[PDB]
């Protein structure tokens, strides 16, 4: 292993406190508590005969002018996830990304269904995501595979910044832990009675309620 | 339960709670599905169970399957050619006046609500309850006291009554489980019940599963769980059982 | 005005006479197949038309009639309604 996991269980760590998301092979190795998190995954993406005859002119023209108004009427008034077939095959054009050595990664290798997926993050996998949200700020990128609070967070800060409609793999963010120990009954305790008053939205009020 | 008694190997036999619904420690003695378990006449509780600190102290809880909360339900020659020009550009101006017209055409606070927080204090006198012994009358209490002062004279009893109480115009707001209020919303006759905003849940949480006191099956009984998830089965569970009509 | 705001085949002229009228027209299919032989079998004059216009592969027919060096291509109907959609 590496990363976060790696220095935990190197013992140079004691408890990892991350947006830590929480899967198969992590609650194997080591332990979790309650998240304290609620979200998926989503795409970032970038944004007197003449008198007769004059009557009749008369009744053309106003005929004339009423089509006009109904033509300019006509004129002046009249991806979507993982399920975009040009995403099911990629090319040169579509360019989704993600975090090299992240968990969204492995989850995409679990399922083999999305193998020609998996071979195509390959080529662009970036370190993290704010090279990836500069580079598709450049429009380098064209989708970014990334959580939903963070990139509604980006969203508010740049105007630019939209995502999709898919809501999938509706996971949490937890605190990571060593094994078995004490730190562990009151630390899931404290997150739920964290949970349970208005501290949550106080700190919401604090970084993710606000708007840019 | 089928998809749990699957991978485990463990048998099993249902029966029926006869005394209490859901658990409340009265005179220090719980009932219910709750009460049991801490009796150990049975080993597993599963059904709608509230996760909360007074009642994890006496049972286990399993990681949550479906995320739940609290919410509220209510029923929803040059000055002449001057002259032809003027005219001209009212048309204009008349033309983007009709062409907008076409196109704009082809186009409470919360819980803390001061008729909340003041029920009854306003020239139109308002109401609202939940069905007592709960765990949702049970944190009211516990942050509101006034407010669950007032609720006392709307007590409600199932969640039919209170639908249909709605519906006549009885009740004003109903305070209930967000889970399965949302199911209701979605299968009521039309669409004339709505939940508070566009969806707002108080105090996040999760349903889960009781177990006997520091039992050696909650390591494989949670394992189970997270394999549901990272394999998918939920979704389309919850697509038989809790999808909806109004959207 | 707001509701109006709201709001042949094988046997063809062209077929049967292909290149007999004022815009000359074009169509051709893989030879070697099922679709040649029954055209053969059915049309001999109109299989006779198609030995200039035969393709090799049904990518070749796509893009020769995105060109427009193709105004017509016959083939099997499984797959071409597979590379339409
Ligand atoms: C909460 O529990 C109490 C106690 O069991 C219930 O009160 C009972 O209500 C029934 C029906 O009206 C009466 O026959 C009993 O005599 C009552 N007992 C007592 C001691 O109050 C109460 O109805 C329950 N509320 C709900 C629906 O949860
Ligand atoms: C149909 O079959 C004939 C005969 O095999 C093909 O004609 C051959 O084409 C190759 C490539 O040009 C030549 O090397 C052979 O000498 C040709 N043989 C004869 C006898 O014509 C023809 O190309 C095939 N057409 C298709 C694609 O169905």
């Amino acid at each position: 292993w590496n990363g976060m996991m790696g220095e935990l269980l190197s013992g140079q760590a004691d408890m990892i406190v991350a947006p830590l998301t929480i899967n198969n092979e992590r609650a194997q190795y080591i332990e979790f508590s309650k998240p304290f998190k609620y979200q998926g995954l989503t795409i970032l993406v970038k944004k007197f005969s003449a008198r007769i005859l004059g009557m009749v002119w008369a009744g053309f023209a106003m005929i004339i002018v009423a089509s006009y108004t109904a033509n300019l009427a006509a004129f002046l008034v009249l991806i979507t996830g993982i399920n975009d077939p040009r995403l099911r095959n990629p090319s040169d054009k579509f360019i989704y990304a993600t975090v090299k050595q992240s968990s969204v990664d492995i989850y995409f290798r679990r399922q083999v269904e999305l193998s020609t997926m998996y071979r195509h993050m390959e080529k662009h996998n970036y370190e993290s995501a704010a090279e990836a949200i500069q580079a598709v700020r450049d429009n380098k990128l064209h989708a970014f595979i990334w959580d939903s609070a963070v990139l509604e967070f980006e969203a508010s800060q740049k105007c630019d910044l939209v995502t999709t409609g898919e809501l999938f793999f509706r996971s949490g963010f937890g605190i990571g832990m060593r094994k078995d120990s004490p730190w562990k009954q009151n630390v899931s305790l404290s997150i739920l009675k964290s949970h349970e008053n208005g501290f949550m939205e106080d700190l919401d009020k604090t970084w993710v309620r606000y708007q840019e | 339960l089928k998809k749990i008694s699957k991978s485990v190997k463990f048998t099993y036999d249902l029966y029926l709670v006869t005394n209490g619904k859901h658990g409340k420690k009265i005179n220090g003695t719980w009932n219910g599905m709750i009460g049991e378990v801490v009796m150990k006449r049975a080993y597993m509780a599963v059904g709608s169970l509230t996760i909360n600190e007074e009642r994890s102290e006496v049972v286990d809880f399993s990681v949550p399957f479906i995320e739940t909360g609290i919410s509220v339900m209510v029923s929803r020659t040059t000055s002449k050619i001057m002259v032809s020009v003027w005219a001209f550009f009212a048309v204009i101006f008349l033309a983007s006046y009709t062409a907008n017209l076409a196109a704009f055409m082809i186009q409470v606070s919360g819980l803390s609500d001061k008729k909340f927080q003041r029920p009854n204090d306003f020239s139109p006198p308002f109401r609202f309850g939940t069905v007592p012994n709960g765990s949702t009358e049970r944190n009211i209490r516990n942050n509101y006291a006034e407010m669950h002062a007032y609720m006392g004279k709307f007590n409600q009893r199932g969640v039919d009554d209170a639908l249909l109480s709605l519906k006549t115009g009885k009740l004003d707001a109903f305070i209930y489980d967000a889970a399965v209020l949302n199911y209701m919303a979605g299968r009521d006759e039309g669409c004339k019940l709505v939940t508070i905003g566009s969806g707002k849940v108080f105090a996040s949480t999760g349903y889960g599963i009781a177990i006997q006191k520091d039992s050696g099956w909650k390591r494989q009984v949670d394992l189970a769980i997270l394999q549901l998830f990272g394999d998918g089965e939920m979704e389309e569970l919850e697509a038989l059982w809790l999808t909806g009509i109004c959207h």
